[PDB]
């Protein structure tokens, strides 16, 4: 049966990692962002010794870098920064080919389209804003907007058409259809701020959870609340796995990695069970991220290190 | 500091005064509080939250 074993963990950080991403046209690379004020681009060794090494650390920051995507074609990457500003970097040397200048105060979110034309960026501004990859603004939204900090959008995989998610800390998640920029509903739940949102591969659904923990569910198109689940005390990040229909909820002392059809959760993955006193005795997962192939998971935590999981049957 | 004259002597007037603005204008002395500078508390806090789905 389907079930997890502990693959290994990688090492070369000085601050909390805060997100992973990876490319699907590369999966030998992995891409990491951390609270030492740096993106490491990584040379992943498939031996058990180790599981691999930093190749080169992009640098150039002098506040924590957020939240980091990849490109569609894994040549270019892209940052958001607690400096109010976003880098666009070749990611062959190092190189920024722009920096985008223009916000008052933090970049928590940020996301790259699937065209490669239109990026967005969330701000404790309590605006978000679209972006040119000239390095211009397209759009600023500032009207129907968060009444506090916007926790983390979305690009949503679609047939043709343009919408994005938006959810903010005024416990809300707003929906936005491009050329008209109008909220396409208003989904209102869960009791606490809104951590992060997630979107379907194949595009019709929102995972949403926060300080409640909760994971409730939305429809996209449908516009209806499908249900709601206990994920536990918080859920800080989420992410669908790409080859099936499962969600991995990222909660303190664990990982929760749950089937949707039934619902039900699988296992819950355990680290090191070291024995330290009393505030959080492992470190909080906050971060994780899914390879392409499906067999292997990653996770950031507080303690600098990314914890590297396989799917066993 | 004022010097004033009588038949005896001299006497010394001298005046302290401490201006009162913290809310806002002239701008004139600056807003925080001197002595013990205060932390300017607003408040709001309310919720009535339930799921629901709204279009718009």
């Amino acid at each position: 049966t389907e079930q997890m074993t502990l693959r290994g963990t990688l090492k070369g950080h000085n601050g909390w990692v805060t997100q992973i991403a990876t490319t699907p046209q590369f999966p030998d690379m992995i891409l990491s962002a951390s609270r030492d004020k740096t993106i490491i681009m990584w040379k992943l060794t498939r031996d058990e010794t180790n599981y691999g090494i930093p190749q080169r650390a992009l640098r150039g920051h002098s506040h924590f870098v957020s939240d980091v995507v990849i490109s569609s074609d894994g040549q270019f990457a892209l940052s958001g920064s607690w400096d109010g500003t976003l880098r666009l970097w070749d990611l062959t040397t190092g190189t920024t080919t722009r920096r985008f200048v223009g916000h008052t105060k933090d970049v928590l979110s940020v996301a790259f389209s699937s065209d490669n034309r239109q990026i967005v960026s969330g701000s404790r501004d309590k605006t978000i804003k679209l972006w040119n990859t000239l390095g211009v603004c397209k759009y600023t939204v500032q009207d129907e907007s968060h009444s506090e900090w916007v926790s983390c959008v979305r690009f949503s995989p679609n047939s043709s058409n343009p919408i994005i998610v938006s959810c903010g800390w005024d416990k809300l998640v707003k929906v936005w259809n491009l050329a008209n920029c109008k909220l396409k509903t208003n989904h209102i739940g869960h009791t606490g701020y809104l951590n992060t949102v997630t979107v379907s591969p194949d595009g019709s659904l929102c995972a949403s959870g926060g300080k409640d923990g909760q994971a409730m569910l939305w429809d996209l198109n449908e516009g209806k609340h499908l249900y709601t689940l206990d994920g536990g005390d918080i859920i800080n990040a989420l992410c669908f796995s790409p080859n099936r229909y499962w969600l991995c909820a990222a909660t303190g002392p664990s990982i929760k990695i749950w089937d949707l059809e039934g619902k039900i959760i699988v296992d819950e993955l355990k680290q090191e069970v070291i024995s330290t006193s009393s505030k959080a005795e492992p470190p909080q997962c906050t971060s994780l991220a899914w390879s392409a192939d499906g067999q292997t998971l990653f996770a950031g935590y507080t303690d600098n290190l990314v914890r590297v999981w396989q799917v066993t049957i | 500091v004022r010097h004033v004259l009588l038949r005896q002597g001299v006497l010394g007037i001298k005046v302290k005064i401490m201006l009162p603005w913290d809310p806002s204008g002239k701008i004139g002395p600056k807003k925080p509080l001197p002595d013990h500078v205060s932390i300017v508390e607003p408040k709001d806090e309310i919720l009535p939250t339930t799921p629901i789905s709204e279009q718009k």
